[PDB]
RNA sequence: GACAAUGGUAGGAGAGCGUUCUAAGGGCGUUGAAGCAUGAUCGUAAGGACAUGUGGAGCGCUUAGAAGUGAGAAUGCCGGUG
RNA sequence: AAGCAGUAAAUGUGGAGCCGUAGCGAAAGCGAGUCUGAAUAGGGCGUUUAGUAUUUGGUCGUAGACCCGAAACCAGGUGAU
RNA sequence: AGGACGACAUUAGACGAAUCAUCUGGAAAGAUGAAUCAAAGAAGGUAAUAAUCCUGUAGUCGAAAAUGUUGUCUCUCUUGAGUGGAUCCUGAGUACGACGGAGCACGUGAAAUUCCGUCGGAAUCUGGGAGGACCAUCUCCUAAGGCUAAAUACUCUCUAGUGACCGAUAGUGAACCAGUACCGUGAGGGAAAGGUGAAAAGCACCCCGGAAGGGGAGUGAAAUAGAACCUGAAACCGUGUGCU
């Protein structure tokens, strides 16, 4: 790289198409023939003439939702939960701790809600926790 | 004072109106002359 | 990777300056797609042209539609007309664009080691007035373009400014670009240090 | 402008790539077809995935 | 070195030519730039040079960037002249 | 990201936010499973890890959205020489 | 709730570094020689392309006056805290309801939150309101009076700049004495039209001609740059003709 020998990367980059000049190009008609390929060209937005985009409903949503860890919390070190925040978890609307994988450490899982497989090997180890 | 609005009616189309309020002719405080009053006042 | 440190003529000491930023031997793709954004974001946008909506004429019918032998026409203004509107002309725009962070750092060991393969010296120093005294101090050898970096600002050794290829910033500072329009750099010794601290 | 998201699409939720979906004839004259009646079951698209792809797509 | 394939409209895909601007490098120019004209020149194409005349002051080349990037047809708009 | 810093900068800051590591059900909810189901049947979606940011090209949407063209509608004026 | 003592800024400006020779030339800033300045190698000009020829540029200095903004003295106006709970006081045609509207992202809907007209019309800190119909509970507020800088929006105008914006069919409609010729009774509509040369040195004089125009003779590097003036393509119009 020496500013007048300049290289971009091997495959990115290559030229836009440029329709409507001339005709060995393949394009002078441009796109379509005779049809809507009128220029406000709208199809319709995704239809036909009868709908289908539509039958019938089902639906409903109240408050709720966790946060995913599973039994591959076999990363951390020993005890102590929710810490982790600070190693591998992001965004909690609340952290239950699922099963899932083969736990191999024996640790505090201070948590919301504790996944019951998951509460068997974690216990099977050693330490247990709620709230 | 104001009241500019729409009357929907039955098929629920508008057409403007002007929600008209009540005055009358009234003896005055100020000076005793005629004058215009409203009528949630008196 | 011992740097061999010396000042204004003679050798001095020496310094080993760490090899994943001046031994990083470089990617180039990156080091491409660097340069074309800074020089994507030096550009102001500030062409624009006028569209039929703009142009200072009206829109009467030229003339009625049937009947008269001439074409159909709409304005006197639109684009097929001398004097009309023009089409898809330039309007003003960003022009910038961003790019991820680590790929930035990447760039710049990219740059500065790309210098290292070639060559680039060192000199700790420094002088408290202004003169052009900075081309005699070209007696360090030093070639065409270059770049002083340096630690911090330090006007005096800013105002060898005038002298044609040189440029002088300080080492928070560092464009991909200057780096490497340059063919030759000299981080001085403090600032060698804290670019080698500032990964 | 973020392209505005269908809302009669309150009326598939997203699988893992395919789109499941409400069926048939739910509701009104069920005094006809018995073995028909236990149709409640889901769908998807396959042909139609192309007509109606991005627009419920912020449903992700 | 053999051996196959290579008509083609809507249309898909690929490689390219030329224009203006920019960056970096490298050059040409009053001992004559661009443009204009003329030629029996070169390349598979778009297209590239050269020599002479005119001209009298600006312009190429490489590599990359970006576009108001290519006209023969719109009873197209403006000018000129039949 | 906005914001702060810097010469209308490639550039440091800022982790609010967003996508991803888990799915299934209208939902409560359960979770490598879950839904329907009396079923520890069958079946549906799902598990057997690869994403994410920037960006050249293709295409769609929102915009007049390749370009030129109505007859006409509405609003505010100007006209009985 | 109006006015007396100086800092800085606005409205003229001043200082401001360093080049000479030859070649070609109409003219050098170019070329080739040796030089020099630089907190100044931004830019524009000068007979071609100038860091050192000029205007400037980095930098430094500067205001009689008139606003302008501020530092600080004057000038006004000023009594700020806490306990107690007995009876007063905390904004009356209001909040709120009905009806017809209208506004809330929310189309009357389960429709709270808020305004209008029209009749109805309360409570009084054991109070009133809100918490998306509504009621109990709990929690949070105190309506029906008023004022309130900054962050935000915009550019007819001013000063200083900028552009991978136009370069005379482009860019403003308008680079030219443009909202002008011109058109309309009027509202209104609305053009075209830039370039001699470095310097006017813009052709003394003789010639044909009433003049126009021209050929000499001259200015100029060039007028085959002569004013309808750089370059001067194409259509189109002519004179000459080698082959036909
Ligand atoms: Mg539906
Ligand atoms: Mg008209
Ligand atoms: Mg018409
Ligand atoms: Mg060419
Ligand atoms: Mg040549
Ligand atoms: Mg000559
Ligand atoms: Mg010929
Ligand atoms: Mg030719
Ligand atoms: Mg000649
Ligand atoms: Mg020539
Ligand atoms: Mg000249
Ligand atoms: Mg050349
Ligand atoms: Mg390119
Ligand atoms: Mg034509
Ligand atoms: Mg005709
Ligand atoms: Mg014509
Ligand atoms: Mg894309
Ligand atoms: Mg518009
Ligand atoms: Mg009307
Ligand atoms: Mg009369
Ligand atoms: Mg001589
Ligand atoms: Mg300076
Ligand atoms: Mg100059
Ligand atoms: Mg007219
Ligand atoms: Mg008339
Ligand atoms: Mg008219
Ligand atoms: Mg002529
Ligand atoms: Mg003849
Ligand atoms: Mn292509
Ligand atoms: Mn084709
Ligand atoms: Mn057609
Ligand atoms: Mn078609
Ligand atoms: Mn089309
Ligand atoms: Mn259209
Ligand atoms: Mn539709
Ligand atoms: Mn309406
Ligand atoms: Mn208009
Ligand atoms: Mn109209
Ligand atoms: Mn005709
Ligand atoms: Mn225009
Ligand atoms: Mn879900
Ligand atoms: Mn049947
Ligand atoms: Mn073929
Ligand atoms: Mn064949
Ligand atoms: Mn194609
Ligand atoms: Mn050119
Ligand atoms: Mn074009
Ligand atoms: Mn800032
Ligand atoms: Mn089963
Ligand atoms: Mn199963
Ligand atoms: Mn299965
Ligand atoms: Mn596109
Ligand atoms: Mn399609
Ligand atoms: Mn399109
Ligand atoms: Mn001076
Ligand atoms: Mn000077
Ligand atoms: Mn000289
Ligand atoms: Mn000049
Ligand atoms: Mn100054
Ligand atoms: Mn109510
Ligand atoms: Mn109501
Ligand atoms: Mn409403
Ligand atoms: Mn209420
Ligand atoms: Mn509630
Ligand atoms: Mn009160
Ligand atoms: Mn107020
Ligand atoms: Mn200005
Ligand atoms: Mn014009
Ligand atoms: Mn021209
Ligand atoms: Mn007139
Ligand atoms: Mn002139
Ligand atoms: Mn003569
Ligand atoms: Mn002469
Ligand atoms: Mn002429
Ligand atoms: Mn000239
Ligand atoms: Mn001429």
């Amino acid at each position: 790289m020496k500013l007048h020998e300049l290289k971009p990367a091997e495959g990115s980059r290559k030229e836009r198409n440029r329709v409507g000049r001339g005709v060995a190009t393949g394009n002078g008609k441009t796109s379509g023939r005779g049809h809507k390929g009128q220029k406000a060209r709208s199809g319709g937005g995704v239809r036909p003439g009868f709908e289908g985009g539509q039958l019938p409903l089902f639906r409903r949503l109240p408050k709720r939702g966790f946060t995913n860890i599973n039994r591959k919390e076999y990363a951390i070190v020993n005890l102590d939960q929710l810490n982790k925040f600070e190693d591998g978890t992001e965004v909690t609307p609340a952290l239950l701790v699922e099963s899932g994988v083969v736990k191999n450490e024996k640790s505090g899982i201070k948590i919301l809600g504790n996944g019951s497989l998951d509460k068997k090997l974690t216990v099977k180890a050693h330490k247990f926790s709620a709230s | 004072s104001t009241g500019n609005r729409r009357s929907h009616a039955l098929n629920s189309t508008k057409r403007r109106w002007n929600a008209n309020l009540q005055k009358v002719r009234i003896l005055v405080d100020g000076k005793p002359k005629k004058v215009w009053v409203s009528a949630r006042a008196l | 990777n011992y740097d061999v440190l010396k000042l204004d003529g003679t050798k001095s000491g020496s310094i080993e300056l760490s090899d994943a930023v001046f031994g990083i031997e470089p990617n180039n793709s990156v080091l491409f797609e660097a340069i074309n954004l800074q020089r994507a974001s030096l550009r102001q946008g500030t062409h624009a042209v006028k569209n039929r909506s703009a142009v200072s004429g009206g829109g009467r019918k030229p003339w009625k539609q049937k009947g008269t032998g001439r074409a159909r026409q709409g304005t006197i203004r639109a684009p097929q007309w001398r004097g009309g509107g023009i089409v898809f002309g330039p309007t003003p725009r960003s022009y910038a664009y961003k790019m991820p962070k680590k790929m930035r750092r990447l760039a710049l060991r990219s740059a500065l080691s790309f210098k290292a393969q070639e060559n680039g010296l060192t000199v700790v120093d420094a002088f408290n007035f202004e003169a052009p005294k900075t081309k005699e101090f070209k007696n360090v050898l030093s070639t065409l373009e270059q770049p002083k970096k340096v630690l911090v600002v330090t006007e005096n050794e800013d105002v060898n400014v005038e002298l044609s290829a040189r440029n002088i910033p300080g080492v928070q500072v560092t464009t991909a670009q200057g780096l490497n329009v340059l063919d030759i750099t000299n981080a001085d010794s403090l600032v060698i240090t804290e670019a080698a601290a500032k990964k | 402008p973020k392209m505005k998201t269908h809302r009669g699409a309150a009326k598939r939720v997203k699988r893992t790539a395919s789109g499941q979906l409400k069926r048939s004839r739910a509701f009104t004259s069920h005094l006809f077809a018995n073995k028909s009646t236990k149709q409640k079951r889901q769908l998807r698209k396959a042909r139609l995935v192309s007509k109606s792809d991005m627009k419920r797509v912020k449903q992700l």
